[PDB]
């Protein structure tokens, strides 16, 4: 909800002692030994214990032995005689500032029905799939979340298609272009969701690829790619201004580049290893780093991504040409049965597999760059 | 010669509103909007009215 600020340490402690928004359970004879999270979830029904443990891990709730402070405790300390415990209230998480932890509040949504084709067609779209995680190969044209324009299809629409034998949906750990195909990944559980999200975040080892036909060759086979986006609103779209050197308010972006193979100086197959997550970083390094806009680029390499190099291929008046990026190989924490991580791939697009084809250059192939 | 002018009729210069005129974003916007409506009118989605044949 809003009305929420962001709080320093300090502050958040003062608006914690200065709320009059506090209740004080004291400890009788007949609570003395009991443990705070049993206590706590025999005196809060309603509450999760979720909601126990991430009030209690992060200080909203604590106890008050008489000694003049607050102390903190762990979920497995017992309490003590003629000892308060100081929890919040609902007053206490509204009307101030201070926000609460994302589980305690009551929200609710509605739903949505889904098609039967389309339930079928997410189906048919994934592509691994275990207790914890799915990775399903997300098509080219379909977008992630929903558009401008609300009445418009969505992987976040779609998601209750795959709630295999679950009470609750996925949810989408990483998010992909509206333009760019390949593996996506989606978190049975909340708590498989929480321990993944750290993946996606920037990094210095890479754990997946994208496959790109970029017109043109660079100058090197293999190198690293880096530049700080200073991504800022405009008219109607955002403006993103790419430097060299590092800002103040600019985000950097980081990828390593492998050209797997080139034809010739006219078009090359490029490898991008991202250890950086931005808007389209792999779009605007191949296009300005590299000088090689991708053969379907047409928001970078606005006529220069449509050669007439390919005209025996691809028509190069048919701008709708699906842009020739894909993710593949997404490298998951969880093993297999032979002891090693599991790297699931998705097939190449249609258009991709024509042009590699065409090229006489196999499509089938493992990427060893990514165990 | 240089000081020589030269008018260029209007003829040679393209239409304002072809598609070789128009940024290859647009062409590339409009061709993908087509395609998801064609996804949407393929698979069944909510709001979408069958009014096309085939």
């Amino acid at each position: 909800h809003a009305r929420y600020r962001p709080l320093s340490l300090r502050a958040r402690q003062t608006l914690s002692e200065k709320s009059d928004d506090l209740q004080y359970h004291v400890v009788t004879q007949e609570w003395f030994g009991e443990r705070v999270d049993s206590f706590l979830t025999c005196h809060y029904p309603q509450w999760d214990y979720e909601t126990i443990k991430r009030l209690v891990q992060q200080g909203h709730i604590y106890r008050y032995r008489k000694n003049g402070k607050k102390k903190f405790t762990r979920l497995t300390d017992r309490l003590e005689f003629d000892e308060l415990l100081v929890v919040p209230t609902r007053a206490f998480w509204e009307k101030q500032l201070a926000p609460p932890s994302g589980v305690l509040e009551e929200t609710d949504g509605p739903k949505f029905k889904l098609s039967a084709t389309a339930r079928e067609m997410a189906h048919n779209m994934v592509l691994f799939k275990n207790e914890h995680v799915i990775v399903i190969n997300k098509p080219h044209g379909l977008p992630m979340m929903p558009t401008d324009d609300p009445q418009e299809m969505s992987i976040a629409a779609m998601l209750p298609a795959w709630k295999f034998t679950n009470v609750a949906k996925p949810v989408v750990c990483h998010n992909l272009d509206r333009e760019t195909s390949g593996c996506v990944v989606l978190a049975r559980t909340r708590n498989a969701h929480r321990m993944l999200g750290r993946m996606f975040v920037k990094r210095v080892v890479p754990n997946s690829v994208y496959w790109s036909f970029c017109v043109g060759k660079p100058t090197v086979n293999y190198g690293r790619v880096r530049m700080h986006f200073d991504i800022t609103r405009g008219n109607k779209g955002d403006i993103i201004v790419a430097r060299p050197s590092p800002t103040k308010t600019s985000k950097v972006a980081i990828a390593e580049f492998v050209v797997n193979a080139s034809a010739l100086e006219f078009g090359s197959f490029i490898s991008f290893y991202p250890l950086t997550t931005r808007r389209h970083q792999e779009r605007i390094m191949a296009a300005h780093a590299l000088r090689c806009p991708v053969l379907g680029d047409a928001k970078y390499g606005g006529d220069a991504a449509f050669p007439s190099s390919l005209s025996l291929f691809w028509d190069p008046e048919n701008k709708g040409l699906p842009l020739h990026l894909h993710h593949r190989k997404i490298q998951l924490p969880y093993k297999n049965t032979a002891g090693e991580f599991i790297c699931v791939t998705a097939p190449l697009p249609t258009q991709m597999e024509k042009t590699f084809k065409k090229l006489g250059w196999p499509c089938e192939v493992d990427d060893p760059l990514i165990p | 010669p240089a000081s020589r002018n030269i008018v260029v009729p209007d003829a040679v210069h393209a239409k304002v509103g072809s598609p070789d005129t128009l940024p290859a974003e647009i062409l590339q916007k409009r061709a993908q909007r087509a395609l998801l409506m064609q996804l949407q009118q393929n698979v069944i989605w909510e709001g979408t009215v069958i009014s096309d044949e085939r």
